[PDB]
């Protein structure tokens, strides 16, 4: 039930999403090992993901969480990179997209830094890099990230040594 | 897993790298919606 709608580069919405992407690139302590060496992206396409069933699934849970958290959904826009992106836009997020070895628990992970999510596009640790060149810093092959609406509700603050 | 009791998510906040932004964890798939699909290349620094 998923439809993908292209946004025009002349659209403020396209421009806003690109700016979020570009403005949240940072340097990583692995020197680029997982996600590659770069300071910015070339944005090729931005599509709106439209699935009525998946949306109602989301808003139903958002309402539960909001009411449990005293009328505060604590909703954010956050990045998610994954080898499973194409399953996600059609079937939605679920347990299959959990990170069992995650240092903040076995759940589904999202990032404010676009470049952090870029580290997972080809899998944990960047896997073996792009399929075609086996290059985690490939400048040729096209990558995809999701920019997601996320309900945090009452969120437990965990400081990390990173 | 499940979130901490009385909590709907975890906020993971780097405390050493001051330029690193937060990461977040949810334990129900229904608490996220994949609103935008972005296709891109990383660019080699000049
Ligand atoms: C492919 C899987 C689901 C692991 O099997 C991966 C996706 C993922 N994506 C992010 O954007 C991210 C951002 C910050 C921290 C962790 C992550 C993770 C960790 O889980
Ligand atoms: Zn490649």
């Amino acid at each position: 039930g998923t439809i993908l709608i292209d946004l025009s580069p002349d659209d403020k919405e396209f421009q806003s999403v690109e700016e979020e992407m570009q403005s949240t690139v940072r340097e990583h302590r692995d020197g680029g090992h997982a996600g590659g060496i770069f300071n910015r992206y070339n944005i090729l396409k931005i599509q709106k993901v439209c699935n009525k069933k998946l949306w109602e699934r989301y808003t139903h849970r958002r309402k539960e969480v909001s009411e449990e958290n005293h009328n505060h959904a604590n909703e954010r826009m956050l990045f998610h990179g994954s080898p499973f992106v194409n399953a996600i836009i059609h079937k939605g997020f679920d347990e299959r997209h959990a990170y069992i070895g995650g240092m903040f628990g076995a759940g589904i992970y999202f990032a404010e830094n676009s470049s952090k999510s870029n580290q997972y596009v080809y899998g944990i640790g960047g896997g073996t890099g792009c399929p075609v060149h086996k290059d985690r810093s490939c400048y040729i092959c096209h990558r995809q990230l999701l920019f997601c609406r996320v309900t945090l509700g009452k969120s437990f603050l965990q400081f990390s040594a990173m | 897993a499940h979130s901490p009791p009385g909590h709907h998510s975890v906020t993971g906040r780097p405390s050493v790298n001051g330029l690193a932004l937060a990461e977040y964890v949810i334990y129900r798939g229904e608490q996220a919606y994949p609103e935008y699909l972005i296709t891109y290349q990383i660019m080699r620094p000049e």
